[PDB]
RNA sequence: GGGGAUCCCUCGCUCGCUUGUCAAACUCCAAACCCCCCGUCAUCCUAGAAAGUCGGAGUCCGGACUGCUGGGGUA
RNA sequence: CCUGGGGCGGGACGCCCUUGAAAAGAUAUCAAGGGCGCGCAAUGGUUGACUCAAGCGGGUCGGAAACUCGCUGAAGAGUGCAAGAGCAUAAGUCAGCCUGACGUUAUUCAGCAUAGCAGUGGAUGACGAGACGAAAGUCGGCUCUAGCGAACUUUUGAGCC
RNA sequence: GAGUUUGGCGGCCAUAGCGGUAGGGCAACUCCUGUACCCAUCCCGAACACAGCAGAUAAGCCUGCCCGCGUUCCUUACUGUACUGAAGUGUGCGAGCCUUCGGGAACUCUGGAUCGCUGCCAAGCUCA
């Protein structure tokens, strides 16, 4: 289905598993991504949300493959700490007779998401701060709402 | 055993473990007083209790240290001095104002022949009126000087000393 | 079909608060009112008898009169008057 | 004031299954124990074993004082009063499972018989147990009054020289 | 518990300390509206409050706007 | 008959619990999760004695599958059956003694807020007889909320017209 | 007649619980000694019951203390933030959000407190 049919927070929260049934799995594997065992980068930035929203895990999938490729293809595979946030807890339904009894079934999981609430968040070295940038713009561009890029951790040093 | 926020800590008398509060309930239903009868090694206690939303008041309270007074020169421990403690407690609450109640034995076993049984015994003989049934009450046999004949057959000079210390009892509350 | 029997949406008004739950105080027993003396409904979960229809829950009524150990309550529903029984635990004086 | 006593000993006597050897399992701990005995049952129905809820399967005694002292010299006597420390425990329980029943002073050995697994075990305490057990005022007992392994192993020396390995 | 005769040893599920997300049928917490009762002010009231008794009906095809992220539904 | 036209499918056509339902009460849809049209002379009443689930340490092939001893353990168990609520000197487990799973009768509450509506149920009582218990007290079945039907007609019970 | 100590029955029901530690028993409680009797064990005088002198403050109980977990309270910030009652010719393509008057959190933060308060009666005493 398309992108805009499930984006609206317009009704209540479906998200216990125990009433529901047969939620299909999910596609994103691994929600940390690079150098995990190290923890000294100085700059810490984030990609943040402008408005609300639901985002499907597949969204978050494609941001998540590009934002790596461009990374490991720039910074290189231990200059970075990259970190997937929400998790999809939503569950999407589809209507599938007419109206006569319309109550929907299981097709998706989405993530519920809040303005200026973190999604991404890369951490990097001072040489390589223009890369981290332009890898985080790419994984916004796949995502379903207007998204802006705040340096939390070192701004100093960056400003 | 507080380890969290939801663990339940019982009340101050259950965690002293000196009460049976389903049993309270069931004694204040009746509207009208009660006699507790808690006893020890060394002596017995009687009095009469009633209940008020601050606490729980207290018109008479007999001890069996009070026969020194009139002479009961024998064991504080054993089934007569209890008999002569219940029969000094009905005679001043009697007097006192006070009638009757409910026998009330706390957390104790209620087996025929015991001192709560025998102070029970002295209550009833007095005149304080209170409901109960005789099958309970210790025979006299072992009321007089009898249940300490089997280890101390030297000490018997108990029943003339139980004789003048219930006359004495009746002399004083009379 | 939704039911409506007698206890229907009671999940959470009729429980107790965590560091209540077991033997309540038995002072509340006993408490003794007169004629023409405000009193509060306050359900407790712990009785299982003498206990009115918990939509009486929160309001207010004055004693009327008393038949054996329960007293006979005058609660206002809406613009009419109902007569309540309910036995001295559940209920509660009203602190002037 | 402060002595680790003996507190009791209880002779347990498994048998598998109920039945004649149950019987005279609890015959023959009459004969060696001078008192009655008391039946186990079960608390399910494991086929494995071949057993079935609520089916008696051992016998217990509880013998104490004069009669525990007995019992505890005699099976030290038996079992060389050696203890190691498999069976032993924290609190000074020991609960060795000599298996051959004859081997007790005045067993007469029965080709019927032969043979009766059993265990023996201690439990030793400190003055004052009235506090734990007494229907008012139960108390428990505090740390510091508990009962430790090194001294259970002296108490054990000093009174019946009874060597731990 | 799965991988390849001392189960040669790998070790997922699981249990604790720290990090990152949740709940309409979760809650250690917890509002603003709202409801019963008491006192006070204020309005109505002997040109008749509250309550009660009797006569006559129409009505049980509704619709819309502003709030409740109302429920359902791609809308 | 209901019915996002009718049909087909189903019964949202009687009863019980949680959410929707917006912190008093009320509140719709072929809305979501569901269950019931029963079982028990003990799985019932009362008194007495106790504490359950799960771990840790020990014992003989009683194997990581048995029973027992000690410790931690406000409940993580059990309470006939759905969901929700209640329960620890107990509403749970076992033993003793019993049949109140009694005859008759009045109000009030909900079904059916406010605000009329059977039958029929549930809470207080009253009369007459009992069980258990020292007594207080508890007992009008099985902890609370489901397990059911008017008039007319036939049959059965006590005594009368 | 005021106070202290001990004992019993209680109200609020963790500010009272959990853990740790140092002191006390003269009067009182307890531990504590046995089984003739009433009483008891699904076996056990373990418990309950009875009979009670010895020794002991090692335990119960009492006094002092500890921030070490849990609970309750105040203060600094988060913050007048989130949420919200009333009115609005205020605003967005839309799902939404903004201005004025009135209410107002939860967690977390810096620093401190909390190792119970209290009613009735009796006994030993301690005064005038
Ligand atoms: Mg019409
Ligand atoms: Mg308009
Ligand atoms: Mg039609």
């Amino acid at each position: 289905k398309p992108g805009s049919m499930y984006r609206n927070v317009r009704q209540r929260s479906f998200t216990r598993r125990k009433y529901m049934g047969g939620v299909p799995g999910s596609q994103v594997i691994h929600y940390d991504m690079g150098d995990k065992a190290n923890t000294s980068f100085p700059v810490k930035i984030s990609l943040i949300v402008e408005e609300k929203c639901q985002i499907r895990h597949t969204a978050l999938e494609a941001a998540r493959i590009t934002a790596n490729r461009h990374l490991v293809a720039d910074t290189g595979k231990m200059g970075f700490y990259m970190k997937l946030r929400v998790y999809p807890h939503e569950v999407i339904r589809e209507n599938k007779s007419g109206m006569r009894r319309a109550f929907g079934k299981n097709v998706g999981t989405a993530a519920r998401v809040k303005p200026m609430q973190k999604i991404f968040t890369v951490a990097v070295e001072k040489q390589n701060f223009k890369a981290a940038k332009e890898a985080l713009w790419h994984a916004g561009q796949k995502l379903p709402t207007p998204c802006r890029i705040v340096v939390d951790e070192g701004a100093e040093l960056v400003q | 055993m507080a380890t969290g926020p939801r663990y339940k800590v019982p009340f101050r008398r259950r965690r002293e473990g000196r009460t049976n509060y389903h049993l309270r309930l069931k004694l204040l239903l009746s509207r009208q007083d009660r006699v507790v009868v808690r006893k020890s090694s060394r002596n017995v206690q009687i009095q009469l209790i009633a209940p008020t939303p601050d606490g729980d008041i207290t018109y008479s309270s007999a001890v069996s240290n009070e026969l020194a007074k009139y002479g009961y020169t024998g064991a504080t421990g054993n089934t007569t001095a209890a008999y002569l403690t219940g029969l000094l407690f009905g005679l001043k609450s009697l007097q006192k104002g006070y009638e009757g109640g409910i026998l009330d034995i706390g957390l104790q076993a209620s087996s025929a022949g015991s001192r709560v049984y025998a102070a029970l015994k002295g209550v009833v003989d007095s005149g304080f009126e209170i409901p109960c049934s005789p099958e309970v009450f210790p025979p006299d046999e072992r009321i007089r000087g009898e249940h300490i004949a089997g280890y101390r057959e030297e000490s018997s000079d108990l029943p003339e000393q139980f004789e003048a210390t219930k006359e004495k009892i009746f002399a004083e509350f009379s | 079909t939704n039911s409506h029997g007698e206890k229907r949406c009671t999940r959470y008004k009729l429980q107790k608060t965590v560091r209540e739950r077991g033997i309540s105080p038995v002072s509340r027993a006993i408490q003794e009112f007169e004629e023409g003396q405000m009193v509060h409904i306050d359900i407790d979960p712990s009785v299982q008898k003498g206990m009115p229809n918990p939509k009486f829950q929160g309001s207010t009524g004055k004693v009327i009169g008393q038949r054996g150990r329960s007293y006979v309550l005058e609660v206002r529903s809406g613009n009419a008057m109902k007569e309540v029984f309910s036995l001295p635990q559940h209920l509660k004086p009203q602190k002037y | 004031m402060r002595t680790p006593i003996v507190e009791k000993v209880i002779v347990h006597m498994g048998v598998g299954e109920s039945g004649q050897h149950l019987v005279n399992a609890e015959d023959i701990l009459r004969n060696i124990t001078g008192q009655e005995v008391v039946r186990c049952f079960a608390k399910r129905t494991l086929p494995a074993f071949s057993i079935k809820k609520n089916e008696p399967i051992g016998c217990k005694v509880t013998l104490r004082g004069q009669k525990a002292q007995e019992f505890l010299e005699t099976a030290l006597g038996i079992v060389e009063k050696t203890l190691n420390r498999s069976q032993f425990d924290s609190f000074g329980n020991v609960s060795f499972g000599i298996e051959e029943h004859t081997d007790f002073p005045g067993m007469r050995y029965d080709p019927n018989i032969g043979v009766f697994g059993m265990d023996v075990t201690v439990v030793l305490k400190r003055p004052g147990e009235r506090i734990c057990k007494r229907r008012i005022a139960a108390r428990k007992i505090p740390a510091g009054h508990r009962v430790t392994v090194d001294d259970a192993i002296a108490f054990l020396n000093e009174s019946y020289g009874v060597e731990v390995m």
